[PDB]
This record gives C-alpha cells, structure tokens and sequence, in this order.
C-alpha cells in the first residue's frame, strides 16, 4: 500500500484569456483490492482499498480573459491515503 | 499486478441450497478469486464534479460459466437446487465495473 502526494502544474490556455499556470496536489499510488464473482448474490463480492485524498483545500482563482474575467475553484490535496473507494 | 486463485468462501464452505419441500444439497463450492494492488489515483479537477477517481479493483476476466453441482442431497430433492452457475475465467485485470453495481 503506496498512496502519495504528487504535485502537478497545469496549464491554462484558453482562446481569449490570459495564460495561467496553477500548482495542485493529487493523490497517485497502489492499494490492496480483492474481488470475486459471489453467485449466491449474483453480484460482485468487493473489499477493496483506493488511493484518495482524505482532507483538501480549495484553491481560487481569477482567469484574465478579455471578455469578462472568471473565478476558478480546484481541490489540491492535502493528505493522501489508501481509503475505502466507495466513501 | 492482479492474482488469480480458486478459493472456498464462507457462504460457499460448504453451499447449501433448499428447494419447495424443503429437500437440503450442500456441497462445497471454489469461486475465482483475484486480488491484488491496482494502480490508483484521486485528483482535483475544474467545474463539477470536483474531484476525479481512477479507482481500479482486480476483477476476474470472465470468458465461460461453470455449473458446479452439490453432492450431499436429501432423499427426494429438485434438481434445480442440485448445481450453481458461476462465472469462470483464467486471469485477473484491473477494471471498475465491481464499484458500479
């Protein structure tokens, strides 16, 4: 079980606006899963973990466009674990 | 990355199953059985929803069915409770589809 922080710039580049580079965290790894076909229920029998951020911060911006600047919001990660995917 | 095994299940160690009449077929039943570590990932993204899940389980590649029957059975019992259908494959990959049902 690896679930880590990475960093990630990305780009905004958008027709008419002015170009923005914005620094947000995800999560990226490995966790444990096992599953088999239960036909007693005729479903999928899941235990699984999943590689989620549990606490974030939201993270606002102003995008300089030239018709009308815009107000953005991104989640970043601020602890990553492996959790139940299902919450 | 995934793993494959045929494994016995306490709801299937041993399976019973009961019919009108209330004539019993027990027997134990292996299942296929993947597990292991899938590569995942939670990321911000714009707009709704927020957040974005490349969340993977093993899941068995189904490719046939295999009717396993019980062998334990009271005197008199319906055959349709003397076999279980249960799908069967040989490897294991990482895939979604368990999450959604």
């Amino acid at each position: 079980n690896s679930c880590k922080k990475v960093g990630v710039e990305e780009l905004i580049n958008e027709k008419g606006c002015d170009l923005m580079i914005i620094r947000i965290n995800r999560c990226r790894g490995h966790c444990f899963s096992f599953t088999f076909p239960n036909p007693l229920t005729k479903k999928y029998s899941v235990h699984a973990k999943c590689c989620r951020m549990v606490e974030w911060e939201m993270l606002e911006t102003e995008l300089k466009c030239s018709k009308g600047n815009r107000n953005l919001r991104i989640p970043s990660a601020t602890q990553c674990e492996c959790f139940d995917c299902l919450v | 990355e995934c793993e494959f095994a045929m494994r016995l299940v306490p709801g299937f160690n041993p399976l019973r199953q009961v019919d009108a009449n209330g004539k019993e077929c027990r027997g134990n039943v292996e299942l296929p059985f993947c597990k292991g570590y899938c590569k995942t990932s939670e990321s911000g993204t714009h707009g709704f929803p927020p957040r974005v899940q490349n969340s993977k389980v093993c899941t068995l590649v189904t490719t046939s069915t295999r009717k396993v029957v019980l062998d334990d059975c009271d005197d008199g019992a319906d055959e349709s409770v003397k076999f279980v259908m249960v799908p069967h494959g040989t490897d294991c990959e990482c895939s979604a589809v368990p999450l959604e049902q």
